[PDB]
């Protein structure tokens, strides 16, 4: 019945915080001063539990193991191995001296798959282990107020309907029912994605309870002020809770690299059956009996298995993975390393993903000009011109009038990452003035303060007086801050490049276009002003205590304003336009405001400049939003109050019309809905965030990215990559490499699925000519688990033939990873050749030794025989059964050799799809040295001493390694012109039926 | 007599060469 | 979405018609010319090898040594009554020796009397065709007494005591050449050491030697071996319709309704052994006449 649990949670919360505080301590039987006694706190712990979410689902390693033991292709290889045993057991029970080959190929396929799961294993364990060093979870104790005393307790001994405080500071343990409140201001981050810390009241403001200013949540952090509350929810019951329970209990899905290789093992077996069962059909017709004919259909079947192409894509797989891991982008799960490249919809947050979710002063004013300061979370940006007078004054102002300071151990952290303590606004002017003016530390201690005013409650300004330490004038200094509606009421003189001027409005006007244009940017803006105290009617024995009017309101001088917004992060604009250039649609999707939202939209390159929404045109053209058409708005704005009412259908036409779009004011819940709405569409979604809100995003999307540093733990369990360096052109570096071992396990798997052929054919004439066996089964173990594996490696390392940043997202119903075009290739033509090759040593090696091909025609029938010791050759000869067989093996040997010889051809053209060889270029070192070990290897499996005993492959006369040379040659030279008809007509022949 | 072959010669051969070529390739994955 | 079989707009089984004519005339030009240029190729390889001669003779060095009853196992084992019990060997033994009869054996064109006495090895020349078709030497029945008759159609051999012919496989080109006059122990043999292949029979353990009373060898002239008049080999082309030399072998003193194994090997500097190959050089057969 967990279908209803589950609906129940991807529902928007509701609440009862709209309560008068004696219908809440009603309610709740609690004390508004003195919370509740001991006893009735150690009764509801007892009674509903800890005040902290239920442990993750713990995952047993032998659970993770048998299941890496399992899949779509080990199953394949475990269906194969059981079909060895069946065929062994008929062979063994029914006829005379059964062989061992059956057998000995079954446990050597069991043995692969219990490898290949090992090797899986250790890496996805390795994942998981370097995941665990990264919780941190330091204990954090809530002051509770019981029995009418303050005592500070562990946060999970904190039960419902209790008085709790909390300081500056300190995080909000439960979701908290505010009664008393101080100038506090919570951060809503990571809980429902407000960017600016939202201040709480005690009086309820809006029906959401997200929206409203009564509630604290849980694992939200109080900026500044302090204040009181009763506890409402508690546990798992809680916001975060419910939000983090439905995360652990949702679907994951199925990767596009799982559905490629499900498609692709439909293909395989799909020709492994027909050509066993048409030649098990052929076999009966011919002359063997059932007994016989089913051994055939089992070997045709077993015998068109990659037995080592598992080994291989893992390989292939962890390399890319490897790589993601050298630049701080791990991969939970192994196949995620591929999702990126085929993602054609990216779903991202704003506050901690598209942002650097820190308030940071972005624009100046000063001599009537905007300044833009460097935004960058490194500082790698342009520096404004800091050599005017307006600027050392207004940086005095700042870094003088502002209650924000430095900590105890900000000292060898950088200027921007170390911690200020007090307001968000302050932090920002205290790191701007830092960083672009010298040092605050010294400069404020400059100027002692006298007396101050902090921020009011109405007219909010804050004001100071210091001392005047230069060496030309004793007069006091005097700075105010404030809203600028708030100080241009307070001001009649205007300071620039030294000097003062009046209140004329040909610049106070354009004083208030620049207020508008900082403020219309989304951006919070600031007014500094000051003044200088006349030393004669305030001299420096004078006190100015802070009660009547000492200092002059009016009459002061603006220097400039000062804006503020959480910027985006360094390489977030550059990234999201490479995503864009590559054909993602880039979709915003977060809960902030939406007036922030755009403007980061429009910054970061999710709205391009120049396209207009719904209401922008309304705007422009000065008529009713309702008259324009949607359709001449490419972008659009959602607003989640809005999204709450919609239906399926409507949300479809909103992501099919629009191509820009803005999700803006949505829950978790509703994030999730967006996400399966895109999913509805048929495209790869990814969803990049960081805060508990992109944990149920995270989890529904094809791929989650979450924040190494900045993001929540939920969201980072439910995801399946993490960015431990937070640098979101990480997801650029993702989306390349995605493609590019989408296109080299292509490559690999044609290579691997080419020498098929080779290895079917010799039984299949075997069974129709009644020729001696040409190739044997050890020697097919040589050959696809021994020297091809690895040229089948190196061909992970192949670089881009053409930009691959620049062609459009794969389309999953169409780009398959393995089509018609590769069944056509390696099956069809380069495998067929490298068969005849094979056949064409065999001759040589039978027709040499007294043999002649014509002769071998139903000479099986005698020369498998083991007792018949006297079989005529074309000579007259008569050769014994051991005799025979030496020439038999001695004549597999060199049909591998010849495997290798023209697997030298087909890794070369596989190494490249289109490009020609030299264009490409042997570049590949893997490569080359594929291919030295591959024939030095198989040079060493045919000339060890003991190799005709233990192996059964013997010595080769020199001549033999030339026989297989011009089918290579001539393997090289069709698809070389192949790929020469492909670049030249590029229309559809060469194209669409052989460019796999 | 026609009926006798140098297989040591061959082997030996055979097998220096895969010595060779695996050394080879060896220096080919090691630039330096 | 495994109906694609046709649609208005034209598919079969996943393409259209002029889609299907295209991919298979392809296929049919370039599998042709694949099957022209491995023929083209397997004709140079046919090239390489000459008529009268194999080019790779090592494989084959130590002669084998078979019999005439192809047992399933080497085994003989009949009933000396029932007719039809040994009737699987009686008709490979006339099958193999239906070749040896006199009327088969009457053109002088291509036969030689080749002598009563086993004298010298005969070269008849190269091996090159600058020579007509050589003769090939005859071997009547006669030569394997007491296992040859005048019998009818049907050879009526032996019930009791069963007979066992030896051959030496034939060889392009070999040379026979008998162990020297040092023989090193080679059980009793006659002293015509110069010009016949010596094989001697005998059982394999202390328990096998025991239950095999006497052996009885016949051969050109008596002599237990292959007269050396008869090689070498000139190949099948160069040689036709040619007889080998043939030893017969006869188990006297058998203990019936016992199982006892025979290891007949050939002895000769030119005949060598292998641990792998119970016949090259040696001969192992399996008797039991079981009453
Ligand atoms: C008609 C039949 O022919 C001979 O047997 C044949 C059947 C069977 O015995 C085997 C050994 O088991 C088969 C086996 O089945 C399937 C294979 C493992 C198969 C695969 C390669 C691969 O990769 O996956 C599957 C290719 C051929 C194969 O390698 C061997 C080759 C030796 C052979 O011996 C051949 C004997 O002479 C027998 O007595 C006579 O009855
Ligand atoms: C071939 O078989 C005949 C039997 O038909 C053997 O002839 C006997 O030989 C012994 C001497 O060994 C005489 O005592 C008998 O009187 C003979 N019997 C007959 C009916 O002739 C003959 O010995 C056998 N030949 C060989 C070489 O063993
Ligand atoms: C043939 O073999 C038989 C054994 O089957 C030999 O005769 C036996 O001789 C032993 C004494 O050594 C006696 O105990 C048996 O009773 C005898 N059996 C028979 C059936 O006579 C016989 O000597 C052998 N003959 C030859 C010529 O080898
Ligand atoms: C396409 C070209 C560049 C490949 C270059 C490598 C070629 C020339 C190498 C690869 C394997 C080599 C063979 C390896 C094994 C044997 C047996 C040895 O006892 C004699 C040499 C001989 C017969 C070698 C001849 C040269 C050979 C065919
Ligand atoms: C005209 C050109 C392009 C044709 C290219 C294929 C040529 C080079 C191929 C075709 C048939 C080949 C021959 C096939 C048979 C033999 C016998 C073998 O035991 C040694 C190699 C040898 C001697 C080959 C040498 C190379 C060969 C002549
Ligand atoms: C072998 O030696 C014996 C005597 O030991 C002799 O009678 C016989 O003629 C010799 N044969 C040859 C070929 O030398
Ligand atoms: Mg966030
Ligand atoms: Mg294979
Ligand atoms: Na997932």
């Amino acid at each position: 019945k967990e279908r209803d649990m589950d609906e129940l949670k991807k529902e928007v919360s509701m609440d009862d915080h709209k309560l008068s505080l004696d219908e809440l301590h009603r309610k709740y039987g609690t004390d508004l001063s003195r919370g509740l006694t001991p006893a009735r706190a150690a009764e509801i712990l007892a009674r509903d539990g800890p005040n902290a979410l239920t442990p993750p689902p713990t995952t047993p390693e032998w659970v993770k193991f048998c299941r890496q033991l399992f899949g779509g292709f080990s199953m394949l290889l475990w269906i194969g191995a059981i079909l060895c045993f069946l065929a062994y057991g008929i062979q063994a029970a029914t006829e005379e001296e059964p062989q061992n080959d059956n057998l000995y190929l079954g446990v050597v396929l069991s043995a692969v798959v219990i490898i290949t799961g090992c090797f899986s294993y250790y890496q996805e364990a390795k994942s998981s282990k370097i995941m665990e060093s990264f919780k941190n979870m330091v204990p954090q104790q809530a002051l509770v107020i019981r029995n009418g005393e303050k005592m500070s307790i562990n946060a999970e001994e904190v039960v419902v309907g209790d008085l709790v405080e909390v300081k500056g500071g300190d995080r909000i343990p439960a979701d908290l029912r505010i009664i008393s409140a101080n100038g506090c201001k919570v951060d809503n981050s990571s809980l429902t994605g407000e960017s600016e810390p939202q201040t709480r009241s005690p009086d309820f403001t809006n029906e959401n309870p997200l929206e409203t200013r009564n509630i604290a949540f849980f694992s939200t952090n109080c900026v500044e002020g302090t204040a009181r509350g009763i506890v409402v929810y508690t546990g798992d019951r809680t916001v975060m809770g419910r939000i983090a329970t439905l995360a652990s209990g949702l679907e994951g899905g199925q990767t596009p690299i799982a559905a490629e290789i499900e498609h692709f093992i439909h293909i395989i077996t799909g020709v492994a059956v027909f050509l066993g069962v048409s030649f098990f059909i052929l076999s009966l017709i011919l002359e063997y009996t059932w007994l016989e004919a089913v051994i055939f259909l089992i070997g045709i079947i077993v015998a068109n298995v990659p037995e080592g192409l598992l080994a291989t894509v893992t390989v292939c797989l962890t390399l890319t993975a490897k790589r993601m891991a050298r630049k701080n982008c791990l991969v939970k799960n192994l196949e995620a390393v591929e999702t990126l490249g085929s993602t054609s919809t990216i779903c991202s947050d704003k506050t901690g993903t598209l942002t650097q979710n820190r308030m940071t002063v972005a624009h100046m004013w000063s001599d009537n000009q905007i300044h833009e300061a460097d935004t960058t979370e490194n500082q790698s940006g342009v520096s404004f011109d800091k050599t005017s007078a307006t600027w050392l004054a207004l940086s005095r102002i700042a870094g003088l009038c502002n209650r924000a300071v430095f900590q105890a151990n900000q000292e060898n952290l950088p200027i921007l990452k170390r911690a200020v303590a007090g307001d968000a606004s302050e932090s920002a002017l205290l790191k701007c003035i830092e960083l672009c003016c010298g040092s605050v530390k010294e400069m404020r201690e400059r100027y002692t303060k006298i007396v101050e005013i902090p921020f009011n409650s109405t007219n909010k300004y804050q004001l100071s007086i210091h001392k005047n330490p230069n060496t030309a004038e004793p007069r006091h200094l005097l700075v105010m801050k404030g809203a600028p509606e708030r100080i241009l009421d307070r001001c009649s003189s205007i300071l620039i490049h030294g000097k003062e001027q009046p209140l004329d409005e040909e610049l106070k006007d354009a004083f208030q276009n620049a207020y508008l244009e900082l403020g219309g940017l989304g951006e919070r803006v600031l007014g500094f002003c000051h003044l200088f105290l006349p030393d004669e009617q305030f001299p420096e024995g004078f006190q100015f205590d802070t009660d009547d009017v000492n200092f002059p309101l009016d009459n002061l001088c603006f220097v400039g304003l000062i804006s503020m917004i959480d910027p985006p992060r360094a390489a977030v604009p550059d990234a999201v336009g490479k995503c864009r250039s590559a054909g993602i649609k880039v979709i915003m999707v977060t809960g902030d405001h939406p007036i922030t939202a755009k403007a980061i939209a429009k910054g970061v390159g999710i709205i391009s400049e120049g396209n207009e929404t719904v209401e922008d045109i309304a705007a422009r053209l000065n008529i009713p939003v309702s008259q324009v058409n949607p359709r001449d708005a490419k972008a659009c704005v959602v607003h989640g109050s809005d999204l709450k009412d919609m239906t399926s259908e409507q949300l479809d036409d909103i992501l099919k019309y629009h191509t820009e779009i803005v999700f803006a004011r949505t829950s978790p819940q509703q994030k999730l809905i967006i996400v399966e709405g895109c999913q509805r569409q048929g495209a790869i979604v990814a969803v990049t965030g960081d805060g508990v809100n992109d944990s149920p995003a995270s989890k529904k999307a094809d791929i989650g990215v979450a924040m190494g540093i900045a993001g929540s733990d939920v969201s980072k369990q439910a995801a399946d990559m993490i960015l431990l360096d937070d640098n979101f052109a990480s997801i650029v570096t993702g989306v390349e490499e995605g493609r590019l071992i989408f296109d080299n396990l292509k490559k690999s798997i044609a290579y691997t699925l080419t020498s098929n052929i080779p290895e079917i054919t010799p039984f299949l004439i075997f069974i129709i000519a009644n020729i001696p066996l040409p190739l044997g089964t050890v020697t097919i173990l040589c050959i696809d688990l021994g020297t091809d594996m690895v040229p089948a490696i190196s061909l992970a390392y192949e670089q881009a033939e053409s930009d691959i940043m620049k062609r459009q997202p794969r389309n999953p119903k169409t780009d398959k990873l393995v089509n018609e075009q590769l069944i056509s290739m390696a099956y069809g033509q380069i495998g067929m050749i490298q068969a005849l090759g094979g056949f064409f040593t065999y001759f040589v090696i039978l027709a040499e030794n007294g043999f002649l091909p014509i002769h071998l025609l139903g000479l099986r029938v005698n020369w498998d025989d083991r007792w018949i010791n006297d079989v005529e050759d074309s000579y007259g000869q008569q050769w014994t059964y051991e005799q025979r067989k030496i020439v038999e093996f001695t004549c597999h040997t060199p049909f591998f050799v010849t495997i290798v010889v023209v697997q030298w051809a087909d890794l070369v053209i596989c190494k490249t799809r289109r490009n020609s060889v030299f264009q490409q270029g042997m570049k590949n070192k893997i490569l080359i040295f594929g291919l030295f070990e591959e024939t030095a290897l198989a040079a060493f499996l045919s000339y060890c001493p003991g190799m005709g005993v233990a192996l059964r492959m013997y010595p080769l006369k020199p001549t033999w390694w030339f026989c297989a040379f011009p089918y290579s040659l001539l393997i090289f030279v069709y698809d070389e012109v192949r790929k020469l008809i492909i670049r030249r007509r590029p229309g559809g022949w060469v194209e669409k039926e052989t460019y796999y | 007599d026609p009926f006798y072959y140098d297989y040591e010669t061959v082997r030996n051969g055979g097998l220096i060469f895969a010595a060779l070529a695996f050394i080879v390739g060896l220096i080919i994955i090691l630039s330096k | 979405k495994k109906f694609i079989w046709n649609s208005e707009k034209k598919e079969f089984l996943g393409r259209t018609g002029g889609s299907w004519f295209k991919i298979l005339l392809f296929y049919v030009i370039f599998y042709g010319c694949l099957a022209g240029i491995f023929i083209g190729t397997i004709q140079v390889m046919l090239l390489t090898i000459s008529e009268f001669k194999p080019t790779y003779q090592d494989r084959v060095a130590p002669p084998g040594l078979t019999q005439i009853p192809q047992s399933q196992k080497t085994e003989i084992s009949f009933r000396p009554n029932d007719p039809q019990s040994y009737e699987s060997y009686v008709v490979s033994i006339v099958r193999f020796l239906e070749k040896y009869k006199d009327l088969a054996q009457k053109d002088d064109m291509i036969f030689e009397d080749c002598g009563n006495v086993p004298s010298e090895l005969k070269e008849r020349g190269e091996y090159n065709n600058e020579r007509g078709e050589r003769k090939v030497c005859r071997f009547r029945l006669e030569w394997l007494g007491n296992c040859s008759g005048l019998n009818d159609e049907t050879y009526g051999y032996k019930d009791g005591k069963p007979c066992v012919i030896i051959k030496l496989n034939r060889v392009l080109g070999f040379k026979p050449k008998p162990p020297k006059n040092e023989s090193l122990e080679t059980y009793p043999v006659m002293k015509y050491n110069p010009y016949v292949l010596p094989v001697h029979c005998t059982g394999k353990r202390d328990e096998d030697k025991e239950k095999v009373g006497t052996m009885e060898y016949f051969g050109l002239g008596g002599y237990p071996g292959f007269p050396l008049q008869y090689y070498p080999y000139y190949g099948k082309l160069l040689q036709p319709k040619y007889l080998q030399p043939l030893m017969a072998v006869q188990f006297t003193n058998l203990t019936m309704d016992t199982e006892i194994r025979i290891e007949c090997k050939a002895y000769g500097e030119n005949i060598g052994y292998s641990e792998k190959d119970r016949f090259q050089g040696r001969f192992d057969v399996k008797i039991e006449v079981k009453s």
